[PDB]
């Protein structure tokens, strides 16, 4: 309703979402 | 009953025939007076039980439009009763004071019973059922749908409830992906961050 | 400076879009959720539940 | 940075037991006031703890 | 593979340093705590009661 249709930022509570990348690629 | 198991869904029909200046009580007259004329010359979408409804009122649409308008005569009195099957459904679609659709309702789940008694019976008592598609299938379907009305409305059920039951099967799931994540991937010590330093 | 001072005035939304926004709420998300979906195999636990 | 200046072990361990003692049952320092406390003198030996 | 021996290791620590060094159970725990002397020996270097 009031919020944009935008993400939240997963990098405020761990890194571990950034073992994702090399992985795939 | 062999080829009058079509007569006992016909008696079925029948049995749902047996359950007012608004336009919606109109259409039901004039649906029942169009199952009348063909009968004797072939011779909303927010609620669970609207979406069993609609169904119901969708698959024998297609039923009659498969069979009628395409003891041999029971096979086009048992589709012609689909009509009075979508009458009934279009009745409960604004089930408007609630104790007008009821006895409609009592009719069409009994009836429903019924049906799906004489169809489920019907191959094992010797009769076959998978010759005919087009033909065979909608009462079959219809049977179904009518059986899991007398489920979801018997029982209040509503989206509420099927929400309820989603989340719940996928807070469970989500405990057990923390647990798995916590004991074999990273510990969430190790992957969060470690305040007051 | 005074055109870096002008410039920096001018601007302000696409500083904050290119230092916030852009990798952490918009790039970032779906590169994790692409990346996920195409790592784990054809499963509703490993496809919907855990993610 | 984040990440290696972060609290070590025994950092993180007095963190938790030192909530427990100094923060959780601190508290029982409503039960010894509705019963009696005198606190300040309740240093040392004063042989009222 | 990759991530399970570091959970070995750090179990394998824990069971020396945590479950048999130094436990930590909730609930009633007076009776046997001789440590509720220090702290109510240290009342007045903590914050003013509230």
């Amino acid at each position: 309703n009031s919020l944009y249709f935008v993400f939240t930022q997963l990098n405020q509570k761990t890194f571990l979402s950034y073992w994702l990348l090399p992985v795939a690629g | 009953p062999w080829s009058s198991v079509l007569l006992g869904c016909v008696a079925a029909t029948y049995l749902r025939a047996a359950g007012l200046l608004c336009w919606r009580h109109q259409r039901l007259a004039l649906t029942a007076a169009a199952y009348g004329m063909v009968a004797v010359l072939t011779q909303s979408v927010s609620t669970v039980a609207g979406l069993l409804l609609t169904t119901t009122i969708v698959v024998s649409l297609y039923g009659l439009f498969a069979a009628v308008f395409a003891a041999a005569g029971l096979r086009r009195l048992a589709a012609g009763g689909l009509l009075l099957t979508a009458a009934a459904s279009h009745g409960l679609f604004d089930f408007p004071n609630p104790t007008i659709y009821s006895l409609l309702n009592l009719g069409f789940v009994a009836a429903a019973v019924l049906q799906s008694y004489f169809l489920y019976i019907a191959p094992a008592w010797g009769v076959n059922v998978n010759w005919d598609t087009a033909l065979w299938g909608p009462m079959y379907g219809t049977a179904f749908l009518g059986l899991v009305y007398g489920l979801v409305a018997l029982t209040k059920f509503d989206w509420s409830s099927v929400v309820d039951a989603v989340l719940r099967v996928a807070c469970w799931f989500a405990e057990l992906t923390m647990w798995f994540w916590d004991t074999f991937v990273w510990k969430f010590s190790w992957s969060e961050k470690t305040r007051r330093a | 400076g005074e055109r870096i001072w002008a410039w920096r005035n001018r601007s302000e939304n696409e500083r904050w879009f290119w230092e916030v926004f852009a990798w952490d709420r918009l790039i970032f998300p779906i590169l994790v959720i692409v990346a996920w979906e195409y790592l784990v195999p054809n499963h509703l636990v490993w496809a919907v539940l855990a993610p | 940075f984040s990440t290696i200046t972060q609290p070590d072990t025994d950092l993180i361990a007095r963190q938790e037991k030192g909530t427990l003692f100094w923060d959780i049952w601190a508290d029982f320092l409503v039960t010894a006031a509705d019963y009696y406390n005198v606190n300040v003198a309740a240093l040392s030996t004063i042989k009222a703890e | 593979r990759y991530t399970v021996p570091f959970m070995v290791i750090s179990g394998l620590f824990w069971m020396i340093h945590t479950w048999i060094l130094d436990p930590l159970p909730n609930k009633f725990r007076r009776q046997e705590f001789i440590r509720y002397r220090r702290e109510m020996l240290h009342v007045a270097s903590k914050l003013n009661f509230r």
